[PDB]
């Protein structure tokens, strides 16, 4: 069976695709998501540099991916 | 039939209106 | 042809009805102030207003001058929705900027295929919130590897021929329509509700007229047709009876409307005190023209006894004649709810009674039941190792 | 009616001592006379009771006749009883005359600060009853008279269609053209206390006794009016039995009767 | 012993004839409706005989028949007086604002009080007894059990799809008109009708702070601008403004309302509001408690209200109308039924009415607020007191008349006594 | 006949047009 | 002449929790009002 | 307004005119003429005594600080007119002149802020008194102090009033013993709560949640803080509320108390229920063990399995007891929701039944169909990253059944045909016994990058799906080996035939984007493929005008498809008019598996079709669908969106 035979070949090829086409953008439209927050809450800080108040009290990086799970919002 | 026995009854009630005249007579109206 | 007579009577018999009433823009109600939700002064205000204008037609000073208050205040409330969705329209853009607002999908259980494989098509832009309601249509067996939603059901509730937010007609209308390459369902219901009189001004006579059209195009190449006229009236025997009548036509008809079998019935129902029972009684008797089937039912209550509930239920067709009663009870212990019910059929001289407990802490029922079950399970399997 | 509330000649007499038609020959004092039996050919032929003795102090088959008279306001009430030992049987006659009910109300002016009370009596203010008794099981004639104006009746009638039902009526029926009219007609607006009607002088007598007929009924009209001839009342009879129409003109005890038996 | 009927009354309603015309009968006929509904007594012989009756008690009446024994084009009346009964109905009894007023004094204000501080019919029914009862008619759908599993008879015949029903849960509805044009039916925004406050539960909220339309906006509860105040109306649309004249693309940013995929926010579905289902299923009621009492004691104050509109319309509204026109010419809560109650004496209405004058006088005279502030500001600027010799001399007048039982002339000495003020 | 009954007994609920203006 | 020797002949021959000038009580105050005024001093009671 | 209207005329007592007089005008009373708007009385309309009565007793209260008193009066027009006008005096609570304002403790206040202050006040005449100017000033500083967020920062006090100077005391508070408290909430049906409390309990926890909320004395309160300090204390995850309140002391003015009360989760959760069915013969039936056994279900669930809120649950339905081995069903199902960062994971043992669109019928004029049945249990990871991306780890051994109506297995497809059904064709499972075991690895991955704009779509959006059967070989389970994968790329792009448009130069007028929707999909399959999970070709999706399966089945698959969209709303007309064309190939799949099930069912294998369509609310939508092969045309309706 030569269609047995090419199936390794196949997984293999769609691994490669996974490792270097998918990966990357997902890192890649992640780390612009992450700027952005650090860039709110620089704004947000600035804000409250004026009017001379304490700076806001920000969560820690382990309980922000935490919270993503329970937003209101 | 029942009519005329309610008739009866009817002129049973006259007697006692005659009786409830004479009693005004013999009290109420002894006073005039 | 037409379904069993026994689904006419079940039908007919439902229980006490109370109709559906006027609503009241709110805005007037209290003429630009805070107001409580009485039916009796909703009812009241839109025939007050309707009278006064009624009079403020004729030269009377006084109506002209209330139907004259009742315009500023319309007119101010009027104003000021117009502003304030005028301006909720702003924020709404500055909050989402020109994209617009996307809807969440919508759940269809644990699937053997991807999680929100297909979530993309039931996530949209929300609608400028129209008049009318749509609500997705499933089956219970879907395509192998498809969403299994066919069709869409569609409702509209508006209250016309109102002149300034009193009066009108409360009206009601419900299509489901699922075109498809070898399916045309539809089914269609609507409801309207005239009222002749208020408690202020008179008695409270209400009248429902209801219309309902089914049709199946691959089964049945006729359409099923059905009215029903019904009028309430409170307090017909007593002060507070809620005594009501109705009647009832539903034609097959070919299409062709006229030419169809014909099942005509007529219902009453009626709440009545006596002494320290309580009784809501609803009876009905229909004919198929010739079939002939009669139906009651009737809720019973006991002061003494608030908890127990007592139902009972009677039906004779024609000779065939069967009834049941149904009693429940509910209670806590070893904190958890617990509710007894107890049905009785006579005509099968069967008992029925279920248990429904649910705890909130402690899992006090595992340790207390569910042992036995265990063992006769392991029995079995040990007893077919053997 | 009246005539026929003491035919007999005895008590007639009694009633004078305690002061076609023919009246009793009876002269009393301190009762007794003879019975001077009125007789509608060429002469007349009178009755004769040997036993007309009659004693009331205290007010053939021997008798004890007792009478019983007592009237209170407006209300006048008689009672002639008999009592034969040997028949058995007992003849017993019960007259009341009253107005009865009234539709006037007692009125307030304010002004006065006083109760005006409706003083005005209706000149009959006699309600008729008439029962006597055979004296045996079952025998009794009564001949009962609508003695009451029928003016006073129908002003009654009247009051009570007005105040009490035109509320319950619906209007419906008002609907119906040139009704109202007709209704206004019927029940005119009551002017202080007097009445809407102004009917007087006509009077209803209706004679049946059930030992008598089983459904004959007299019916009798009577109009009593001063001007008509310086006085005289005209009576209409109608015998359902005899066919017989009786206009009479009776004018200060005259006896009149056009008999018009078929 | 006998009707005593007003010979002035008698006459005005005698001259009058409501049958004469068309427009006069339909006048005649709306007055009559609702009077029937409202003025008429249960124990009254009829409208007419009412209206004329001149209401006397039995110790003036006998005085006044002893001392008399002793001694010896009106053709609109009835439209005005229809348009005054239904115009008085709105204002004294339905009126949503002064039942809403009624209620939050009623209910709220005893609370905080409170909590500052801290065979036989059966008759005591008590709030506890209606829940239990309301337990039961929660299960009413379920009870049917019609054709056994089959429950609920409200199905198309063709399918098995549901049809809506009107039963008796129709009446726990509100449904408010908002916005054959507008005017759209929507649900009210309470929609059970026995509303109810909620506990003090689940008030606070996870909040995320986000950067919202043009740039240096952020929103964690409201939009706040860089100098840490809240944004203005007229600096929203000055951003809007300056967002429309510098930004010349969109696609390189990121997308705001990105498309919602399931599976989000898993523990907040699951475990939000857990206490609150589980406790639903505890009680096993709907409407919860007290939301019968709001409406009872709507019901109780409509109740008292018509009482209080009777005596008005028959002691002194109609009187003095009819002589102007004659010129011219401890235990816990009690859940009580309306069908067992019965018209209240005048003296009772008098007592409570005073408890309401009283509160209204605590209001206007001893304002806190305007106490609190005296020394500073506004001490007891003027403060005007005004003499009331003239209300006191009306109030002489009728104390002597009532002692002289001579209240049926009360209102022909007071009228001409107020002619001689004017004149 | 418990079809007759059932008949009547909506005649006589049918006294809600008799008790609302009737025979207009 | 009926002289009433002018004046003084006129007449006879948990439950719950002036300043103004007023003629007669004949006209009375609004009901809305009232209840909003009691509402108020009930207010200033607990104040 | 006509009702108000001077065209009204009238012999009665009717206001002809309405003059408000001594209104004051410095304070921030309603204008003169907004006040005549709420009077009763108007204009044309007539008026009594009680109505001048109210309209005194409603003013007064309305106001009543500005206002000390108002006067009502209605003087006649003309005697014989009985018109009349009414007049509206006020006379203002006016006590003490001042001639100067001055502010003081408002130190966060900026300098410049508080000189506007009396230059706003623009006092008219330095004499008489003023008592609406202080009101004012109370107005404009407690204001700015919201604006920016305090609410703990008020006016304590005016003074300096005797001297003829408004001066006045600004009292900023700040942030002190701040504490916290835990509180149970018992559970019983009451409508009424009891609330057991353990504050000393956990004071390490305190002290912990004290540090989590970021509350430091000498600091002055802001809402947006709390905001701030909520997420970051609930982030714990394990507690079911917490409320925070600051309350001002009450001896000191400048002091606030900020109290914490935080309620635990319970996660113990049973529910039993049970059923009984006694016949007796007279009386009630004897007692037995048997007549006792209740045959109901039991679903223990626990919230917080290993303390990171894992969830839990497991049901039992046993429809006979002493006999549970009859049809006894038994279902699990345990998710984590914090395992990683943005992963989720997830175990469920679940049963699906669903039609089979492999076997439709096509040329065949009827077939009947099966039904899959499939018991299975899925042990799976899904990860959301950046917006709109899905990456799902999934690994399932599940039994499939193949089940015909009430038949409990069908060993292969039939077509009645001619007679009575066929002889065996397309063969349903490879076990040949109608069922089969398989253990499998599914993975789907999602990119998207479409935004509404408007209401119409811009965007790519990608979507791959790839799925292999890890199924061992001789005396194992008879999955087979197999490898699945397909792959769709749609791209929503605006019209180039037409201009940019958009909202770029109409932001304004918010119109909508003139789009472009390609859309393409391939699938290809290699190995022990079964006919359960063979490609369906037809349908709603992929080419329209075609039922499920109509155009044929294809181990390796080509889907094409275009689609112009003009959004109406520009037009004003509500709705979307898309003018579609799709196309569908089988390439080359003739003779694609055993048993040929296209050539059995005579299905053509290749499809294009062309329609016109109409969108409508949310995503129904309403078209006009032609087929090329069929030369027919249907109208259709469905409810979502087709790409
Ligand atoms: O006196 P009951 O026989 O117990 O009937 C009452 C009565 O309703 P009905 O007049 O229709 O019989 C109440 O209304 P009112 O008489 O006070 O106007 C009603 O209360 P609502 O009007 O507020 O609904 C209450 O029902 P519920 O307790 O659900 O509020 C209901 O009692 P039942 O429900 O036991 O019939």
């Amino acid at each position: 069976h030569r269609f047995r035979w090419l199936l390794p070949v196949a997984i293999a090829a769609e691994v490669l695709f996974y490792r270097r086409f998918l990966h990357p953008r997902l890192d890649d439209n992640q780390r612009r998501v992450e700027r952005e927050e650090e860039r709110v809450w620089a704004l947000r800080g600035q804000q409250r540099r004026a009017l001379g108040l304490h700076r806001p009290h920000r969560p820690d990086k382990d309980a922000a991916w935490r919270l993503e799970q329970m937003y209101d919002d | 039939a029942r009519p005329v026995l309610v008739g009866f009854v009817l002129h049973r009630v006259l007697k006692t209106l005659d009786r409830s005249r004479q009693l005004e007579y013999r009290l109420a109206r002894m006073g005039p | 042809r037409l379904p069993p007579m026994t689904f006419f009577v079940e039908q007919m018999s439902e229980g006490v009805l109370k109709p559906e009433g006027w609503a009241t823009m709110e805005t007037v109600a209290g003429l630009g102030e805070e107001v409580t939700e009485d039916e009796g002064a909703e009812s009241f205000n839109h025939v007050y207003y309707r009278q006064m204008y009624e009079l403020a037609v004729a030269g009377d000073p006084w109506a002209q001058r209330e139907y004259a208050a009742m315009l500023r205040a319309y007119d101010k409330g009027c104003e000021s929705y117009r502003a304030s969705y005028e301006e909720a329209d702003v924020d709404a853009n500055v909050e989402y900027g020109v994209e617009s607002y996307v809807v969440d999908p919508i759940d269809f259980g644990p699937s053997f295929d991807p999680e929100d494989m297909y979530s993309h098509r039931h996530a949209y832009a929300e609608a400028a919130d129209a008049g009318v309601t749509v609500i997705p249509s499933q089956d219970y067996y879907g395509p192998e590897h498809d969403d299994p939603l066919n069709g869409i059901v569609f409702q509209y509730e508006a209250q016309p021929f109102s002149r300034h937010g009193w009066g009108g007609v409360p009206f009601d209308l419900t299509v489901c329509c699922e075109k498809d390459k070898t399916s045309l369902c539809l089914q269609g219901e609507t409801h309207v509700s005239l009222v002749h009189s208020v408690p202020p001004f008179g008695p409270r006579h209400i009248t429902q007229v209801t219309g309902s059209w089914e049709v199946l195009r691959p089964n049945i190449k006729d359409v099923m047709y059905q009215l029903e006229v019904d009028t309430f009236k409170d307090g017909l025997l007593g002060k507070s009876d809620h005594a009501g009548c109705g009647l009832m036509l539903a034609r097959l008809g070919e299409g062709d409307p006229r030419k169809g079998p014909t099942a005509v019935g007529v219902r009453l129902q009626d709440t009545l005190r006596v002494g320290p029972f309580k009784l809501e009684a609803c009876a009905s008797k229909v004919a198929v023209q010739k079939e002939e089937g009669w139906g009651a039912r009737a809720f019973v209550g006991y002061d003494w006894l608030p908890g127990l509930g007592m139902a009972f239920d009677f039906i004779q067709e024609r000779r065939l004649r069967g009834y049941g009663a149904n009693f429940t009870y509910d209670w806590e212990a070893l904190g958890a709810a617990f509710g007894m019910e107890v049905d009785y059929v006579a005509a099968s001289e069967s008992v029925f009674v279920s248990v429904n407990a649910f705890s909130g802490n402690d899992y006090r029922l595992g340790w207390l039941l569910l042992l036995p079950a265990v063992n006769y399970f392991k029995e079995t399997v040990s007893s077919l190792w053997a | 009616p009246r005539l026929s509330f003491l035919p007999i000649e005895w008590r007639s007499i009694g009633s004078a001592f305690g002061l076609q038609a023919d009246v009793g020959a009876s002269l009393k004092l301190n009762a007794i006379g003879v019975s001077a039996s009125n007789i509608t050919r060429s002469s007349l032929i009178p009755s004769l009771k040997l036993t007309a003795a009659k004693q009331f102090k205290r007010d053939q088959k021997p008798e004890l006749s007792a009478c019983w008279t007592g009237e209170a306001g407006a209300d006048r009430a008689t009672l002639l009883v008999n009592v034969d030992p040997v028949m058995r049987s007992v003849k017993l006659a019960a007259a009341v005359r009253t107005p009865g009910p009234e539709w006037r109300k007692v009125l307030y002016n304010d002004e006065t600060d006083l109760l005006e009370y409706p003083a005005d009596d209706g000149a009959r203010h006699t309600l008729y009853v008439q029962h006597e008794v055979r004296g045996r099981d079952l025998l009794h004639a009564t001949r009962l008279g609508c003695r009451l104006d029928l003016g006073r009746l129908v002003n009654y009638v009247v009051d009570f269609v007005d105040y009490r039902i035109e509320e319950n009526i619906p209007s419906f029926v008002w609907n119906v053209p040139l009704l109202p009219q007709l209704y206004s007609l019927l029940v005119p607006a009551d002017n202080d206390e007097q009445v809407r009607h102004r009917i007087t002088g006509w009077e209803l007598d209706v004679s049946h006794d059930f030992a008598r007929s089983g459904l004959l009924p007299v019916v009798a009209i009577s109009k009593t009016s001063k001007k008509l001839l310086g006085g005289g009342t005209l009576t209409a009879s109608y015998d359902a039995a005899a066919r017989e129409a009786g206009v009479s003109l009776s004018r200060k005890g005259v006896s009149v009767g056009a008999r018009v038996a078929r | 012993s006998q009707f005593i009927y007003s010979k002035r009354w008698k006459s005005i309603f005698s001259k009058i004839q409501p049958l004469q015309n068309g427009t006069t009968r339909k006048s005649y006929q709306l007055f009559r409706n609702v009077a029937k509904q409202i003025l008429v007594t249960p124990d009254a012989k009829s409208l007419k005989l009412i209206t004329i009756n001149q209401k006397l008690s039995l110790k003036e009446r006998k005085l006044l028949e002893l001392r008399t024994q002793y001694n010896n084009k009106l053709n609109f009346v009835y439209s005005e007086l229809f348009v005054k009964l239904i115009k008085e109905c709105k204002k004294r009894i339905h009126d949503q604002t002064f039942l809403k007023n009624y209620i939050t004094h009623r209910i709220e204000k005893r609370e905080q009080l409170n909590q500052e501080q801290t065979l036989r019919v059966k008759t005591d029914k008590d709030l506890q007894w209606w829940r239990t009862k309301q337990r039961v008619i929660t299960k009413r759908k379920s009870a049917r059990k019609r054709d056994r599993f089959k429950k609920q008879i409200a199905v198309v015949n063709k399918k098995l799809a549901a049809l809506s029903k009107k039963v008796e849960t129709e009446k726990s509805n509100l449904y408010q008109t908002l916005y054959a044009k507008k005017l759209r039916k929507k649900i009210s925004s309470k929609g059970r009708r026995y509303r109810s406050l909620s506990l003090a539960r689940y008030l606070t909220a996870t909040r995320k702070p986000r950067l919202v339309g043009l740039d240096n906006l952020t929103k964690i509860d409201n939009i706040t601008t860089l100098q840490g105040a809240f944004i203005t109306k007229e600096e929203k649309q000055d951003s809007l403004n300056l967002t429309i004249q510098r930004k010349q693309e969109l696609t390189n940013s990121l997308k705001k309302s990105q498309i919602k995929k399931r599976s989000r926010h898993s523990w907040k579905k699951r475990s939000r509001h857990q206490f609150s289902r589980n406790h639903y299923k505890y009680r096993k009621r709907h409407t919860h408690g007290n939301g019968k009492l709001r409406v009872m004691n709507k019901k109780l104050k409509k109740f008292k209200a018509t009482n209080e509109l009777r005596q008005w319309w028959w002691n002194s509204f109609l009187p003095r109308y009819l002589s102007n026109l004659q010129v011219n010419n401890k235990k816990k809560t009690l859940i009580i039924s309306l069908k067992n109650l019965q018209p209240l004496k005048s003296s009772q209405q008098k007592q409570n009415q005073i408890k309401t004058k009283k509160l209204v006088a605590r209001r206007i005279k001893k304002r806190y607020k305007l106490l609190k502030q005296m020394p500073n500001q506004l001490m007891y600027g003027i403060m005007p007191r005004k003499y009331l010799i003239e209300k006191h001399n009306i109030k002489v007048l009728k104390k002597k008349l009532s002692q002289a039982y001579s209240t049926q002339q009360l209102t022909k000495v007071v009228q001409e006594y107020k002619n001689l003020i004017q004149n | 006949a418990a079809a007759a009954f059932a008949f009547f007994a909506g005649f006589a609920f049918a006294a809600f047009a008799a008790a609302a203006a009737a025979a207009a | 002449t009926w002289y009433r020797g002018n004046k003084l002949g006129d007449a006879k021959e948990d439950s719950d929790g002036w300043e103004g000038a007023t003629d007669s009580e004949e006209n009375p105050m609004d009901p809305r009002i009232r209840e909003l005024m009691a509402a108020e001093g009930m207010d200033d009671k607990l104040e | 307004d006509l009702e108000e209207k001077p065209g009204e005329r009238s012999g009665t007592n009717r206001c002809v005119e309405i003059v408000i007089e001594g209104w004051p005008d410095v304070g921030n009373l309603p204008t003169a003429d907004e006040l005549k708007d709420l009077l009763t009385v108007q204009e044309g309309h007539i008026f009594e005594k009680q109505d001048l009565l109210d309209d005194r007793r409603k003013l007064e209260i309305q106001y009543e600080d500005y206002i000390a008193e108002v006067e009502i009066r209605t003087e006649y027009v003309d005697g014989k007119s009985n018109h009349q006008r009414v007049v509206y005096k006020f006379t203002p609570h006016q006590f003490r002149g001042i001639n100067a304002i001055d502010i003081k403790g408002a130190a966060l206040m900026p300098a410049s802020e508080v000189e506007r202050i009396c230059n706003e006040c623009l006092p008219k005449q330095p004499y008489m008194v003023d008592i609406a100017v202080m009101d004012k000033v109370r107005n404009r500083i407690e204001q700015w102090y919201q604006s920016r967020g305090l609410p703990f920062c008020y006016v304590g006090f005016f003074d300096g009033m005797d001297d003829g100077i408004l001066r006045a005391n600004v009292t900023e508070a700040k942030i002190d013993n701040v504490s916290v408290r835990f509180v149970r909430p018992k559970l019983t049906g009451d409508s009424e709560l009891e609330y057991s409390v353990y504050d000393e309990g956990k004071v390490v926890k305190a002290d912990k949640i004290i540090e989590a909320s970021g509350f430091q004395r000498g600091h002055h309160y802001h809402v947006e803080d709390g905001y701030d300090a909520m997420n970051s204390i609930f982030a714990c995850g394990l507690l079911e509320d917490i409320n925070i309140e600051p309350e001002q002391d009450p001896s000191d003015v400048n002091k606030i108390n900020v109290k914490i009360r935080c309620e635990e989760v319970q996660p113990k959760s049973m529910e039993l229920d049970l059923d009984w069915s006694f016949q007796l013969k007279n009386g009630i039936p004897s007692i037995n063990r048997q007549s006792l056994i209740p045959g109901g279900s039991v679903e223990v669930s626990h919230e917080n399995l290993f303390g990171n809120s894992e969830s839990a649950t497991l049901s039992l339905s046993a429809s006979d007891w002493r006999n549970p081995s009859a049809d006894l069903g038994f279902s699990v199902a345990y998710s984590e929701p914090f395992y990683k960062p943005h992963t989720t994971r997830n175990a469920q043992l679940f049963n699906t039944r669903k039609t089979s669109t492999i076997f439709t019928p096509g040329g065949e004029s009827e077939v009947p169909p099966v039904f899959v049945d499939r018991f299975g249990l899925k042990g799976w990871t899904s990860q959301i990253t950046g917006q709109d991306n899905k990456v799902e780890h999934a690994l399932m051994l599940q039994l499939v059944s193949t089940l015909d109506e009430n038949g409990q297995v069908v060993a292969k497809g039939t077509k009645v045909q001619r007679g009575y059904y066929a002889d065996n064709g397309p063969p349903t499972t490879n076990s040949g016994n109608g069922r089969d075991l398989s253990l499998s690895y599914q993975g789907f991955f999602a990119l998207d990058n479409v935004r509404f704009i408007n209401g119409n779509q811009l965007g790519e959006r990608m979507l791959f799906q790839v799925d292999q059967g890890l199924n061992p070989s001789k005396l194992g389970l008879s999955g087979g080996i197999y490898n699945r994968a397909t792959a769709s790329y749609t791209k929503f792009l605006e019209a180039p035939f037409l201009p940019k448009l958009t909202t770029e130069q109409l932001w304004k007028e918010r119109k909508a984007p003139n789009t472009v929707v390609l859309h393409a999909k391939a699938g290809n399959a290699l190995g022990d493929v079964a006919a359960y999970d063979y490609f369906s070709l037809g349908g709603p999706y992929s080419v329209r005008g075609y039922s499920h399966g109509e155009i044929g089945a294809a181990r390796r698959f080509l889907e094409l498809a275009t689609e112009v969209r003009v959004p109406l709303k520009n037009y004003g007309l509500p709705g979307t008019a898309y003018g579609f064309v799709e196309y569908a190939t089988d390439l080359g799949s003739g003779r694609e598996l055993n048993g040929n099930p296209t050539e059995y069912y005579r299905k053509p294998g290749r499809g294009m079709s062309y329609g016109l369509g109409l969108k409508a609310l949310g995503a129904c939508r309403f078209e006009y669908a032609r087929d090329c092969n069929a030369g027919t045309g249907t109208f259709l309706v469905n409810f979502g969106e087709r790409f």
